[PDB]
């Protein structure tokens, strides 16, 4: 069926876990959030 | 020597700030926002690290001294001055012992 193509597109792939939790990372709540995510990556 | 530990703590905290800011930058280039500034927390952290580190490095840098010669002559007497080591001679009472 690919012998007659009409229109197409190119899409970017999905994320790793790292970048997902990284987005999740982002007053004191800010600091502790940052710390927690850092410790998680560390343990990883 | 606590000031050494103080300086090492400033350095460690500063490095932590740099890491946090690099990963935040990655977030930025990833969400294609490229509009916002840095969170305050990072800024405060790095600045305090800088100030503390300077206050400690001033102490551990060394110690000043007077530029008046006779200050170091206050405690001195002939006994030191008189010896002249390059003119020593041993034909004296001590050789008895
Ligand atoms: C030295 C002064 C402190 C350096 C600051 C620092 O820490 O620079 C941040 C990087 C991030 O570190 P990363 O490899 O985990 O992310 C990147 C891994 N990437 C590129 C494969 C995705 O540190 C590094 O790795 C750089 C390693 C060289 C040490 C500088």
């Amino acid at each position: 069926s690919l012998a007659e193509v009409v229109c197409l597109e190119m899409v970017d792939l999905p994320l790793t876990g790292a970048q997902a939790e990284l987005e999740g990372e982002f007053l004191l709540g800010m600091f502790l959030k940052r710390l927690s995510s850092q410790l998680i990556l560390l343990q990883a | 020597s606590l000031w050494k530990g103080l300086v090492g703590i400033g350095l460690f905290a500063l490095a932590h700030a740099a890491f946090s800011a690099a990963q935040h930058r990655s977030y930025m280039r990833l969400t294609e926002k490229e509009d916002e500034s840095l969170p305050i927390d990072i800024v405060l952290q790095t600045l305090l690290a800088f100030a503390v580190t300077c206050y400690g490095i001033v102490h551990i840098a060394g110690e000043f001294k007077d530029m008046d010669a006779t200050s170091e002559l206050k405690n001195k007497t002939f006994d030191t001055l008189r010896n002249h080591p390059s003119f020593y001679v041993f034909n004296h009472r001590g050789r008895v012992l």
